[PDB]
């Protein structure tokens, strides 16, 4: 999981 | 003929319109910005969701802002008449009202601007779709256990809610376009399509939560955000 | 164009279509029939009700079994090309399987075969509705607290249960006409016509309850009786 | 009420  | 009733938009135009996937993988070193493993993933399941609902799809790799911009304009000013919509999904680093060109951002509202009805003249009255995943600011959720209006016939279907990050998994794709493919595949032919996009916004709430070893960034959730200012139901099938 | 589906009636052809309506008041001394008063009240309410859907509507009054069948042979031999359905509304006595000229009887289906899909082409594929007040027998209900069939693509709405009486009320109409109408008015523009005939079913059952000097006559009940062959959904209106 |  990462963010954008 | 018998009584007649227009709450919905007209989708029996002889295509249903263009469908165009900016895909925003890699990004010029001096931005600063990591490359989004699992955007590719994305790209190909929106690809192959909009190709069955028999939109003319195309898919853009890695543009600039200028790129972006330009491409944006040119579109806008194709002869839309015989198409029943447009829908743009743009796959990016973002903030709040921004999405990344691979050098550098763009004001999301010059992008839609492009598109208003007394703009785009062949798309007035017509709906125009943006679907954005890309993040709206940093924030985590915790979570807990005669004329018409030159703004009107959009949708902005966010990935997430105003001022939060938005989530990607490097293997799965992005939990918001992962979700949209998903319920559009199950129930495009049966659904409205904000009851559609609440499906979504039940699917992502429910069914995902972030695993990282860093516990600023660990146990997260999300909710998408749907913007409506449509004037008519949607749906991406119609009767004969 | 996009995906399609086609699970109901076309009914945007140019023209709704006929509505006859045949209404049989007053019989042949010989035949010992005693006079319908209250049928009148049905035949008006028929006659305003289909014209508000559009329907070309054609009333008829005091036919002999001969003028039935003529009358009826006469439309199915008509272009109903540039008509969507076709719809005959039938007052008078009756019997199982029999309705009443003013001089004696007609076969149901006499009358009904005129329409079979190999014998008015121009009606094949579209809904032919017979609404049918009269009795059907004399039971009383005592209540309690390539290819297609020739017989397709028709509806009887019965106003009774197979071997029942049927009620008319002299002042107010009958039981069945009343209620169809009203249901037709309230949602005509909103529900499917197996819905809106359940709705009159639910009507009749519950609302309406016999009262007689004679107690073999008095608080009796009625529950109509829907026989569909139809194929697809029936809205009585269109999208545009 | 009458029968029809």
């Amino acid at each position: 999981d990462e963010v954008d | 003929s018998g009584i007649s009733l227009d709450n919905s938009y007209k989708m029996d135009y002889p295509e249903m319109g263009l469908c165009i996937i900016i895909n925003n993988k890699n990004f010029h070193k001096s931005t600063g910005m990591t490359s989004r493993s699992g955007t590719d993933v994305d790209a190909a399941n929106l690809r192959e969701t909009f190709r069955n609902l028999k939109y003319e799809v195309r898919n853009k790799n890695d543009l600039t802002r200028e790129e972006i911009v330009e491409l944006m304009r040119d579109v806008s000013k194709e002869d839309h008449s015989k198409r029943s919509s447009f829908v743009c999904v743009l796959l990016s680093h973002g903030e709040e009202g921004i999405i990344f060109g691979t050098n550098g951002p763009v004001d999301l509202a010059k992008i839609t601007n492009f598109f208003r009805g007394d703009r785009c003249r062949s798309l007035t009255g017509k709906p125009k779709l943006f679907i954005i995943q890309a993040c709206r600011g940093t924030e985590l959720d915790c979570g807990i256990e005669h004329k018409i209006p030159v703004e009107a016939d959009f949708l902005y279907a966010y990935s997430t809610a105003p001022g939060y990050y938005s989530w990607r998994n490097s293997k799965d794709g992005s939990w918001f376009i992962q979700s949209l493919c998903a319920m559009l595949k199950q129930y495009a032919d049966k659904l409205e399509f904000m009851h559609i996009l609440t499906r979504v916004n039940r699917k992502v709430a429910t069914e995902f939560e972030s695993f990282s070893f860093d516990a600023t960034f660990h146990a997260k959730k999300q909710i998408p955000c749907i913007v409506s200012m449509l004037t008519k139901e949607l749906y991406f099938y119609h009767h004969h």
